[PDB]
């Protein structure tokens, strides 16, 4: 048996939300359910233990309960400046080991899109003198994330190890992503025009450079 | 002749033979299918046209051989509450081949999340219903759009309208027409005994 | 909107009953009326919708012929002829209002139940109504009361001192006896100094039997 | 498949509470989840429809959400004077019928016990005139409820159709219960002492009468 959790929690601020952790008959009900939360880039911390008492260090803000197969963790609204992922833990006698949930990250609920800016950097001659050539293009100044970057030689797209890095959230309220592509100098100089396209879920721009300067 | 007494129409532009010359050319196979759409969706029901309901529920190829018959219907399909029976499917995978119906109930996925029955932030139900109220305007009312398609070169002609039968004239040299057997003569009652298949 | 109706009469097993909730204030040709029963201590079960225009209704997986359905556009009230009433049918019957129109089996997912109000009481029971022959019950501060039995159906009203006493008058819950009888208990508290001196009476009125008994209570001799 | 709900909800006032309604794969997710609540002794009323719209007639106090198999109805605190049972409804294509939940009743969360008082009423001579005899004893002025009443003949408790009525809530902040027992005049006069005992979860008192007056 594998314990399941939603990938993310959709919770708007100003009104109460909660999460559920469904299990099994030998996992939930006969044993207590513990909830854990971790800060982004830091250590976790227990939230509710034994389903009715709470640790010292948290105000009267959270509530947790267990009812049969699933256990609910009632939350009094949501703070926009404090968003953490939640965990669900229990015990199974047949597995004889602690089982942890998938992890539910609470997300707030609408902002308009922005205008992305794309740049493309051709390799320098010092890279080409080592019998190698790599191409990288970057996307920035866009909100929100979840973008896909693909290469194009203005005649047909090329797939020679194309990867798409996951977007990362910065501190200036802006999402960023990049794509890398490494080739050989024979194929790099075969095409005199290279570009990459970005997908802003409705917006697409092209950054065309030349392999001269 | 029983075609134009079915309320004033809304769209009757046609892309081929005239509706009045259909009696002069006898066909062999004609198709009939009907549906209901919003009044803002009547425009894109055409050979080679894009739109919302253009490529996801019903498409038309270049060869058409017919046209639509769209009129106003607001006192059978409109209620003071809702009429949720009619629906349109817009969360489809790819292009739809024209003149091909499709029925499905699996939840469409718009991302990389594997949805096998769940409806997440990227997976949505592909069957969206309409809403029909008298509060809605003329451009948001159901129109019973029916389209007729004609087929050629499958069989000899068997479907076409009336033949305009007339009276009979006796004891006069006139020209006649008996099931394509032309000729001029005088009609006289016979005394022969025809077999009942000739 | 409104859903007022009359209370359903108690039916023995193997009988027929009719329930109908009045519809007014609108036109009864655009909203499909529903029906549902609220079983005590558990959930609810559903059998189908009623379109008030034509014959296009259906049936559920568990109810094939036990429910029969009939519309009436002249009075704009739906009619029902229930058959084969058993012990699992003992529940209150509510007609659920619906918004929109739904003829097929895939259009009601956006539909939500609009209005609930004043359902009827249906109880399937073998032993049924009957005139009571209740006898006084002896008493034991002190307490006294009169217990009602051999009557059908629930409930009955116990009034003391011709309705001049109200404090302490509580209707104790009854149970389903093997013979089908009920037992509603009402008790009052008097001081121990007056037990056989002051005359105490209690009145129990039976609605279907039209029997009103002003029975005096006496100690056991 | 059947839809399950907890028998009752344990919710303290002043803190957020929530309920879960787990179902099947063809019941939740692909179709919207509707929540219903009824007054004690009155008609029900819909709470949340289509999981994000709310009807006109309720303030911005309640929230409902759905996440995969289970749907959560988050409640922002609890009013002690307003406690109602909650319902969960959905649709299943295979069963081709609406399915309703078991019903979750919210319950507030601690008061000390009270002193129960028990009386026993022997049958009168008019009841014995009909060649019959019934015995009834009643319990009142006890808090909380959940009591069990059994008869006693001071030598051997008898089981001749012993039943126990469920407790009922009155208006004067107390519960009440009773037990009935119908017998024959031959067995009734066989024993010269009859009594019944009550179980107030820690205290038991006896009410002994005699079949003389």
């Amino acid at each position: 048996p594998v314990l399941t959790q939603p990938p993310s929690a959709s919770g708007p601020p100003g009104q109460s939300v909660s999460i559920s952790c469904s299990g099994s008959r030998s996992n939930i009900g006969t044993n207590f359910v513990y909830w854990y939360q971790q800060l982004p880039g830091a250590a976790p911390k227990l939230l509710i233990y034994k389903n009715d008492q709470r640790p010292s260090g948290v105000p009267e803000r959270f509530f947790g309960s267990k009812s049969g197969t699933s256990a609910s963790l009632a939350i009094s609204g949501l703070r926009s400046e404090d968003e953490v992922d939640y965990y669900c833990a229990a015990w199974d006698d047949s597995l004889s080991g602690h089982v942890f949930g998938a992890g539910t990250k609470v997300t707030v609920l609408g902002q308009p899109k922005a205008a992305p800016s794309v740049t493309l950097f051709p390799p320098s001659s010092e890279e080409l003198q080592a019998n190698k050539a790599t191409l990288v293009c970057l996307i920035s100044d866009f909100y929100p994330g979840a973008v896909t970057v693909a290469w194009k030689a203005d005649s047909s797209p090329v797939k020679a190890g194309v990867e798409t890095t996951t977007p990362s959230k910065q501190s200036n309220n802006k999402y960023a992503a990049s794509s890398y592509l490494s080739l050989t100098p024979e194929q790099w100089k075969s095409h005199r025009s290279y570009s990459c396209q970005v997908t802003h879920e409705g917006s697409t721009v092209e950054k065309t450079v030349a392999p001269t300067e | 002749s029983v075609l134009y007494n079915f309320a004033p129409f809304f769209a009757f532009k046609c892309y081929g033979v005239s509706p009045t010359k259909l009696n002069d050319l006898c066909f062999t196979n004609v198709y009939a299918d009907s549906f209901v759409i919003r009044g803002n969706e009547v425009s894109q029901i055409a050979p080679g046209q894009t739109g919302n309901i253009a490529d996801y529920n019903y498409k038309l190829p270049d060869d058409f051989t017919g046209c639509v018959i769209a009129w106003n219907s607001n006192k059978l399909d409109s209620k003071v509450g809702g009429n949720y029976n009619y629906r349109y499917r817009l969360f489809r995978k790819s292009n739809l081949k024209p003149f091909e119906r499709d029925i499905s109930t699996e939840i469409y996925q718009a991302g990389n999340k594997p949805c096998n029955g769940v409806a997440g932030v990227n997976c949505y139900f592909p069957l969206q219903s309409y809403g029909f109220r008298p509060t809605y305007g003329v451009g948001h009312q159901p129109y019973r759009v029916v389209v007729l398609s004609f087929e050629l070169l499958h069989a000899p002609a068997t479907v076409c309208g009336p033949k305009k039968s007339t009276n009979l004239v006796k004891n006069k040299c006139v020209n006649f027409n008996f099931n394509g057997l032309t000729g001029t003569g005088v009609l006289t009652e016979s005394n022969k005994k025809f077999l009942p298949f000739q | 909107v409104q859903l007022v109706q009359s209370g359903a009469e108690v039916k023995k097993p193997g009988a027929s009953v009719k329930v109908s909730c009045k519809a007014s204030g609108y036109i009864f040709s655009d909203y499909n009326i529903h029906w549902v029963r609220q079983a005590p201590g558990q959930g609810l079960e559903w059998m189908g919708w009623i379109s008030p225009d034509s014959d296009d209704t259906n049936y559920a997986q568990s109810f094939q012929g036990r429910v029969t359905m009939t519309r009436d556009t002249s009075i704009t009230t739906v009619y029902m002829e229930l058959s084969s009433l058993r012990s699992d049918d003992t529940a209150v019957y509510f007609c659920a209002r619906s918004v929109g129109y739904c003829s097929l089996n895939s259009c009601q997912r956006w539909m939500w139940f609009d209005t609930w109000g004043q359902g009827a009481l249906v109880t399937v029971s073998s032993a049924s109504t009957k005139g009571p022959s209740v006898f006084p019950l002896a008493p034991s501060t002190a307490a006294l009361g009169c217990l009602v039995k051999d009557y059908f159906p629930e409930p009955v009203t116990v009034s003391w001192n011709s309705g001049a006493l109200t404090s302490g008058v509580h209707t104790f819950p009854a149970v389903l006896q093997s013979s089908g009888l009920y037992s509603l208990s009402s008790v009052v508290t008097v001081p121990s100094s007056s037990l056989g001196t002051q005359t105490y009476i209690c009145n129990v009125n039976h609605k279907p039997s039209n029997t009103k008994v002003d029975k005096k209570v006496e100690p056991k001799s």
